[PDB]
DNA sequence: CTTTGTCATTTTGCAGGTACTCTTATTCAATAT
RNA sequence: CUAAGAGUAC
DNA sequence: ATATTGTGCAAAATGACAAAG
């Protein structure tokens, strides 16, 4: 993110989420959890339309 | 410290149907992406006329 | 002279599994032969200068008793090793007209690197006698001792034509086994022939399949 | 309960860390690649395995 | 509370998405399949917004992978059915001595190793040593094949001038300007394949451009009017001859811009792509 | 591995060794091409003391005088079982009397391999001036064609240790150790002959090569 | 391998053998171009390349805000603040190692151990 | 995003006029090897020119664009360590105030 | 001289399952009866 | 009626 | 005035082509 330095490995850096739930992310672990879960749904999706065309 | 720009504020990186979501950091992110394709087929008061 | 040592070790190998591979065929062949010690191969079957020699490693082999009951139809068999890396016409020519000469119906042919081409349109020779080519890089481990593969048993015309009868079978209705199927050629498969598998099966403790030489 | 809560912190610090500690030896070059990989993958397994089991 | 930003044609209130598309004019360098005999491609998508508003692609690659020996390359030119050796194009421009190519495409002397590299291309081009001599081979490379052989060099200087890079001039006297830009690419491509540099990320979004109601009403009224005047020269072409008496009213037939922008506004293809226009939603203020 | 050499890891390394695919691009850090007017001295200091112990040792005037020196990694023949006589003598087997070949001891401070295109005795009024892409040319395929130790197709072999169930003598299964070769690339035809290996339970996730090696079943 | 051009058509100069005098000579492949060898070394191929990763080093590097600082000793002014960054060899299996510049020399020093 | 904006388009002349004044050397008399530590100065996509001060070039097209001169849609880039300096102002580049 | 295996091209057929709503459009224009 | 397209539910 | 006509796998198949007898 332009929010660091470059060649930041720090755990914050590329997308280490110390917080819970409870307390809240911050912006830059909000936008790297948003990824994850875009990542999710895309799989979800080539997920299914690969496994239908197996099953049949 | 270095910087050349400060953000506005960060709760503007979401969207028109994100930025209807209560405490939206504390929810995982695929409820975030439900509610905001959701809310879009929310009933309300389109227009006043 | 490393490489002399891992080329007499693996002829060695190829030798221990050309007599498990005669054995298995149903011909007579006793288990020392096929338990020849290194030591004792490097003795017999190489010279004083360290080169083996493959002219007098061919060999002949007879059916036993229980085949000879089975399979009252085959007889002697020769096996033969090639010196030259590359075999010729000639050379080929020679061993099959041995072949036929001494009444073998069976021939295996050893050779060390490949065959000529024009030398392989003249191994089907005149019937009854057959001709099996095999490379020693491809003899070097018997492939029947791996776990996956399960025992194979070729069975008799009388026992074909009862298992077709039993089950109400056609011959395209049975599983097939191709005839360049690596245990095939190990025991010399041929067209319309049945192998009784034996498997270990993991519901029931054995299993029982069977596949015709296609 | 806050004892709880701190505990969780010293150990999400503590594996901060050991992520650090990993990060100064690749970067002085002193971590030996795993064999099968290289230097950046061996490192890159060492921090994930560091923060998953920090998760944990 | 009503915001705008809609048309209204028949009655129904249609919303033009923004298309993304990439963007014209950068210079893009990608690593290829390792089956492909080419490993690394530098590309750009040349567009002029101020002219015909065409897109040409031109294409530089580097042949062989990187155990082979023979790596030479090779640029892809439009309107020509081979891949031109990059120094014949140089030479072509008008950059006759290796070292002044050499120079176009590596600014520094210290590194040989794009040098040892680029050694392969101005050997494969050595044949070559004057600059109405690489005019004529590409000129016999030419897909139109209906050029004299004298007038194959304007060809391929036409070539040069109307259809390579025309984002940077359509105008000639800009040789060097198309040579040093030439030398960029090759200079990318070269630093994609020594591994100086990553190939370029096709996601990253300052790559994007989002084409509004603007931009797309631009295109499709572009060719509409295009249409509309054609058929203007075709009606005045039709009277000249058969001497009939002109008349704008009879020329001019506006149901063509009109029928075409309301065809295109009411259903989503947007011509003569799909769901460019929409119905806009309005099952509640926030949708 | 040998049932008799389950655990005996540095016999597990030498079939590592002996398995893993070695070609001269993984060792070599670098190439040249020098032009020495004379195959007795070297313009290059640094490995005269090669050629002054092998032609002390030891046909030099049919030599090109163009020259192909190989520097070598001390790393890559370390974690490699592979040694400057191994490598020497593979070059020479592999192009024969064609490329006279010298190369410098392990325990030296760099690894120098020095090779020369003998010249045939016709005479020859343009190969001269090509000699030196020749000689490139042979360097590229000296690189990549030849092969130090290894079967093909075996991009990188791993050891791990799996722990199976063995029948104790006593009568109970017991977690024995084993080393295990895990390997990407399959040749699985000239790995199974490799002797101290077991062949009986190689396996491969590639069952198209066990059916075409071991059969339908 | 310093490569050299003809002074006189500024094109390509290539490696060519002498009898008289047994020795290296770089001549011009159309002009006929001759002159003396500087070195023997004609071709250099790196399988493992070392330069490149300090590239893009200029005098003004420090007005980078986007690169990070550091307090590391300068080993030639002893001062404190500097930038730094990863090598810039994008090779896979590049090592980690950080390279430094001090913004008052523009010496660049390293962080590795074995070479040091 | 809420406060994202798309650019519409502007002429690129001013801002090429603007370059040529402030020392943008000409590409046609361009010669690499007396200039080797020299920008490559890009407007929107076209390489114009070359220059040897780069950080005063950049610093006063901040404050052209900053007091209105040019068009804050225009967007600046410099990158340091490849020694370029590109311009955009063309249409349909989404950006965000700070 | 013809194989012979071998790569590099060409085809070429496919791409989860149900279900709901709405919108537009059905060849344009010139000629001859 | 037909066709095409768009949006959408699980 | 109106009817009539000017897309990305990936397997299979196929073709070109240096080596072999
Ligand atoms: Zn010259
Ligand atoms: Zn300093």
């Amino acid at each position: 993110l332009p929010h660091f330095s470059k060649d930041d490995y720090s755990p914050e850096s590329k997308g280490f989420v110390e917080n819970s739930y409870l307390r809240g992310l911050t912006p830059q672990e909000f936008f790297f959890h948003a990824m994850g879960g875009r990542e999710g749904l895309i799989d979800t999706a080539v997920k299914t339309a690969e496994t239908g065309y197996i099953q049949r | 410290t270095t910087f050349t720009h400060c953000e506005i504020h960060p709760s503007m990186i979401l969207g028109v149907a994100a930025s209807i979501i209560p405490f939206p950091d504390h929810n995982q992110s695929p409820r975030n992406t439900y509610q905001s394709a959701m809310g879009k087929q929310a009933m309300g008061v389109f227009l006043t006329n | 002279d490393q490489e002399n040592e891992r080329n007499i070790s693996r002829l060695w190998r190829a030798f221990r599994t050309v007599k498990e591979m005669v054995k298995d065929r149903g011909y007579f062949i006793t288990q020392e032969e096929v338990e020849l010690p290194l030591e004792d191969f490097k003795a017999k079957y190489c010279d004083s200068m360290g080169r083996p020699q493959r002219k007098m490693m061919s060999f002949q082999a007879n059916p036993t008793e229980e085949s000879i009951s089975k399979f009252p139809d085959m007889g002697s068999l020769w096996v033969e090793f090639c010196d030259e890396p590359s075999v010729g016409v000639k050379t080929m020519k020679t061993f099959v007209i041995h072949i036929q000469e001494k009444n073998f119906q069976t021939g295996i042919f050893v050779y060390q690197n490949n065959i000529t081409p024009s030398a392989m349109k003249l191994v089907p020779s005149i019937p009854p006698a057959t001709i099996e080519t095999f490379n020693e890089a491809a003899l070097v481990v018997n492939i029947t001792h791996h776990e996956l593969v399960p025992k194979h048993i070729r069975l008799s015309s009388d026992e074909k034509r009862e298992l077709l009868k039993r089950y109400r079978l056609k011959e395209s209705q049975l599983p097939r086994i191709q005839r360049a199927d690596p245990v095939a050629l190990y025991l010399g498969l041929k067209r319309g022939e049945v192998v009784k598998i034996i498997r270990k099966s993991e519901t029931s403790g054995r299993y029982a399949s069977y596949r015709i030489c296609m | 309960d806050g004892p709880t809560m701190r505990e969780i912190t010293e150990t999400i610090a503590e594996a901060k860390k050991k992520v650090l500690d990993v990060t100064k030896e690749a970067q002085a070059n002193l971590l030996t690649a795993k064999h099968g990989m290289t230097l950046r993958e061996s490192f890159e397994d060492n921090v994930v395995r560091f923060l998953n089991e920090a998760r944990d | 509370f009503d915001m705008g930003g809609y048309f209204i044609i028949n009655g129904s209130e249609k919303v033009l998405i923004a298309q993304e598309r990439s963007a014209g004019n950068i210079v893009q360098v990608f690593k290829k399949a390792a089956p492909s005999p080419i490993s690394h491609v530098a590309e750009i998508r040349s567009a002029l917004e101020k002219g015909s508003r065409f897109i040409s692609t031109l294409q530089v690659k580097l042949y062989g992978r990187e155990g082979s020996s023979a790596r030479t390359i090779k640029a892809t030119l439009p309107y020509i059915k081979q891949d031109i050796p990059i120094v014949i194009i140089f030479r072509a421009l008008g950059i006759i001595p290796d070292g002044e190519i050499l120079e176009h495409i590596c600014y520094d002397v210290n590194d040989w190793q794009m040098l040892e590299m680029l050694k392969p291309c101005v050997e494969d081009g050595f044949v070559i040593q004057d600059r109405e001599t690489a005019l004529d081979f590409i000129g016999r490379r030419g897909t139109a094949l209906g050029i004299k052989k004298e007038k194959r060099i304007q060809y391929a200087k036409d070539i040069l001038q109307k259809e390579f890079l025309p984002h940077i001039t359509q105008l000639e006297g800009f040789e060097s300007r198309k040579a040093f830009f030439l030398g960029y690419m090759i200079n990318r491509l070269l630093l994609c394949a020594l591994d100086r540099k990553d190939q370029d990320d096709r996601d990253h979004f300052g790559k994007k451009r989002l084409d509004l109601a603007g931009p797309l009403l631009a295109q499709l009224f572009k060719t509409l009017f295009k249409k509309l005047t054609k058929d203007i020269f075709r009606y005045m072409q039709r009277t000249v001859e058969e001497a009939h008496d002109f008349n704008m009213k009879l020329a001019i037939n506006a149901k063509t811009i009109t029928s075409g922008l309301k065809y295109a506004l009411a259903t989503g293809n947007w011509g003569e792509r799909a769901g460019v226009s929409q119905v806009l939603n309005r099952y509640t203020y926030s949708s | 591995l040998e049932p008799g050499h389950a655990a005996d890891q540095e016999q597990a390394k030498l079939i590592r060794s002996a398995i893993e695919h070695t070609t001269l691009k993984s060792v070599t850090i670098a190439s040249e091409i020098y032009y020495d007017p004379d195959p007795r001295s070297t313009v290059i200091p640094e490995d005269e003391e090669i050629i002054q112990l092998h032609f002390s040792l030891l046909s030099f005037d049919q030599q090109s005088p163009w020259l192909l020196r190989l520097e070598l990694d001390r790393a890559a023949m370390n974690d490699k079982d592979l040694t400057m006589g191994q490598v020497g003598e593979r070059i020479k087997q592999t192009f024969k009397n064609d490329l006279f070949v010298i190369w410098s001891e392990d325990n030296d401070e760099k690894l120098i391999i020095r090779c020369r295109v003998v010249r045939p005795k016709s005479l020859d009024a343009e190969t001269e001036a090509e000699e030196d892409h020749m000689l490139k040319k042979i360097e590229n395929t000296m690189l990549e064609n030849i092969t130090l130790r290894g079967v093909e197709n075996i991009e990188r072999v791993v050891m791990m240790k799996y722990d199976r169930k063995v029948p104790s003598p006593t009568g109970e299964y017991v977690k024995e150790p084993e080393w295990v070769l895990e390997t990407d690339g399959v040749n699985l035809s000239e790995v199974m002959t490799v002797p101290g290996i077991d062949p009986t339970r190689i396996y491969t996730n590639s069952f198209i090569d066990i059916m075409e090696v071991l059969g339908i079943e | 391998t310093t490569f050299r051009f003809c002074r006189d058509c500024n094109n390509m100069l290539y490696p060519r053998e002498d009898k008289e005098n047994n020795r290296l000579l770089f001549e011009c492949r159309t002009c006929s171009y001759v002159e003396e060898a500087g070195s023997p070394l004609v071709y250099r191929h790196e399988l493992i390349t070392n330069i490149g990763e300090t590239a893009g080093v200029v005098q003004d590097i420090g007005s980078d805000p986007t690169l990070p600082r550091s307090d590391r000793e300068c080993p030639k002014c002893h001062s404190r603040e500097n930038v730094f960054f990863q090598s810039q060899q994008r090779r896979k299996d590049t090592s980690m190692v950080l390279f430094f510049v001090c913004l008052s020399c523009s010496h660049i020093f390293t962080s590795d151990q074995k070479n040091k | 995003s809420l406060m994202s904006c798309i650019s519409v388009g502007t002429d690129p002349m001013p801002i090429i006029t603007f370059l040529s004044e402030w020392g943008m050397e000409p590409l046609e008399d361009y010669v690499p090897h007396q200039s080797p530590d020299a920008t490559r100065v890009f407007v929107n996509g076209v390489w114009h020119g070359v220059h040897r001060n780069p950080a005063r070039l950049m610093e006063t097209l901040r404050t052209l664009r900053r007091k209105g001169d040019i068009n804050p849609e225009v967007s600046m880039i410099r990158d340091i360590r490849e020694k370029e300096l590109k311009i955009f102002t063309d249409a349909g580049r989404v950006y965000r105030p700070l």
